[PDB]
Order: structure tokens, then C-alpha cells, then sequence
């Protein structure tokens, strides 16, 4: 657009810089300083995915501001949208596999303590990242972001396939959080119930209201509504603001609350 | 080629 979309661009550049410094601190602390468990492997991979996504959002911010003020008319390449899509899908799939591993920890505690393979988690991590590549480049080369051209009749099909993948990740996160909540609300003795309940509803509403809108508008709404050309300048900058709020408040919730809280 | 940017 013109000046109508300008203040979401400044908002995504403030929350993008906050997300870069948060995910940089989480990446440095879990890479080079602290001792890691399987959960720190999941938090580290989630911070890497959000670091890639917020890097590509802040360079989209910078090329839009270079288009507006300096009038350079720089063109970012088309594969940055592809690797940003891969970062977004991996950053949501880490949230789903965090909720699945917590459900397996509470429902099956003897197995999760004593018989869990220590090289499971990273293996699960790399397979989810592998599937992110299988949903990114097979997206992008059909949508013209790779190989300069592509059939849109296939591109819409692969957008619907990854939309089914996003609603599958949401029902896996919601079903696992529901199973963990009924397992604690039936059978808890010494657990901190209200803090655990509030953090579970916080992570579910972050995955619903913040992480999911950009994927639903980018892969699903844009093909099924068929008149979204005037709906763009309202729904798309607020969706990248909400997804950058998801990627920026994933270091603060999953690390600096779980593990940097007392200080 | 698709476009919403
Ligand atoms: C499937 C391949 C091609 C995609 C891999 C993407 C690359 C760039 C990165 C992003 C974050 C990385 C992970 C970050 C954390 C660790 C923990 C470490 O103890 C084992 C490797 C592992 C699990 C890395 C594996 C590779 C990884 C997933």
C-alpha cells in the first residue's frame, strides 16, 4: 500500500528487533554457556527458527523502508520468502512437539525418566526441519519463488497441503495440552496447578491467536476467498505483526520463564 | 507467479 500500512511496518521493526535480541540471547546461552537437556534442544531449535523468520521479516521491513524513504527501489530475491516460510513452519512445529513431549512426560513419567533415548529429541528435531524443507521448496518452485516460474494450479494445492499441516499441528498441540490438563486435573498431588494451567492456556492462545493467523491468511484464506485484493491492506500487515509477536515472545515464554525466572 | 507483497 502507501502510508496506510506504514505504522505496522514500524511496529514489526520494533518487535522484530526485540525478537532478534531475545532469540540471539537464547541461542548463545543454550549453545555456548549452559548445559542442555532434550528440552533445551527443542528451545534452541525453536529459537533458531524464530531467528531466521525475524531476520527475513526485518529485511522485508528494511527493503520496504528503502522503497518508501530513500527511493532506492531495491528488490529482495524471491527465495527469501521460501526460507522464511521454512522458518515459520519449523517454528510452529517446534511448539507442537514441545507440547507433545510435555504430554509424554506427564502421562508416561517412568518411560520419560528412565527409558527415553537421549538421541531421540534432536533426531525428531531434524526430521521436523526436514519436513519443513519438503513443505517449503516444493511450495516455492511451484509458486515461482524458485526456478522463476510455476503453475498456480499446483501452488494452490501445496498451499492447501501445508494448511492441512498447520491445522494438524494445531490439533496435535490442542489434543496434547487437553490430555495433559485432564491427567493433572485428575491425578496431581504436589504440582503447582494455577501457574501450570495459566502457562498452558498462554501457550495455546499464543499458538492460536498469534502463530496461526499468518499461515492461515498466507496459505488458505488467500485462495479460498478469491477477493482478497482489497482485504490485503487490512489483514496482511496485522498478520505479520501477530506472527512476529509469536516469534518474539517464544524466547520469553519458553526459556526466560522456564529457566531464568528467579533472578 | 503469486503475489501479496
Ligand atoms: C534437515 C536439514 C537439511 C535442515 C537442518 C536445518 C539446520 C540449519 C539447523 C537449524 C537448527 C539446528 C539444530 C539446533 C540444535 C541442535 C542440537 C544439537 O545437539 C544437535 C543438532 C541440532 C538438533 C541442530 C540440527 C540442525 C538444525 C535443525
Amino acid at each position: 500500500c502507501g502510508k496506510e500500512t506504514l505504522i505496522p511496518v514500524f511496529l514489526i521493526l520494533f518487535i522484530a528487533l526485540v525478537g532478534l535480541v531475545g532469540n540471539g540471547f537464547v541461542l548463545w546461552l543454550l549453545g555456548f554457556r549452559m548445559r542442555r537437556n532434550a528440552f533445551s534442544v527443542y528451545v534452541l531449535s525453536l529459537a533458531g527458527a524464530d531467528f531466521l523468520f525475524l531476520c527475513f521479516q526485518i529485511i522485508n521491513c528494511l527493503v520496504y523502508l528503502s522503497n518508501f524513504f530513500c527511493s532506492i527501489s531495491i528488490n529482495f530475491p524471491s527465495f527469501f520468502t521460501t526460507v522464511m516460510t521454512c522458518a515459520y513452519l519449523a517454528g510452529l512445529s517446534m511448539l507442537s512437539t514441545v507440547s507433545t513431549e510435555r504430554c509424554l512426560s506427564v502421562l508416561w513419567p517412568i518411560w520419560y525418566r528412565c527409558r527415553r533415548p537421549r538421541h531421540l529429541s534432536a533426531v525428531v528435531c531434524v526430521l521436523l526441519w526436514a519436513l519443513s524443507l519438503l513443505l517449503s521448496i516444493l511450495e516455492g518452485k511451484f509458486c515461482g519463488f524458485l526456478f522463476s516460474d510455476g503453475d498456480s494450479g499446483w501452488c494452490q494445492t501445496f498451499d492447501f497441503i501445508t494448511a492441512a499441516w498447520l491445522i494438524f499441528l494445531f490439533m496435535v498441540l490442542c489434543g496434547s495440552s487437553l490430555a495433559l490438563l485432564v491427567r493433572i486435573l485428575c491425578g496431581s498431588r504436589g504440582l503447582p496447578l494455577t501457574r501450570l494451567y495459566l502457562t498452558i492456556l498462554l501457550t495455546v492462545l499464543v499458538f492460536l491467536l498469534c502463530g496461526l493467523p499468518f499461515g492461515i491468511q498466507w496459505f488458505l484464506i488467500l485462495w479460498i476467498w478469491k477477493d482478497s485484493d482489497v482485504l490485503f491492506c487490512h489483514i496482511h500487515p496485522v498478520s505479520v505483526v501477530l506472527s512476529s509477536l509469536n516469534s518474539s515472545a517464544n524466547p520469553i515464554i519458553y526459556f526466560f520463564v522456564g529457566s531464568f525466572r528467579k533472578q | 507467479f503469486r503475489k501479496k507483497w
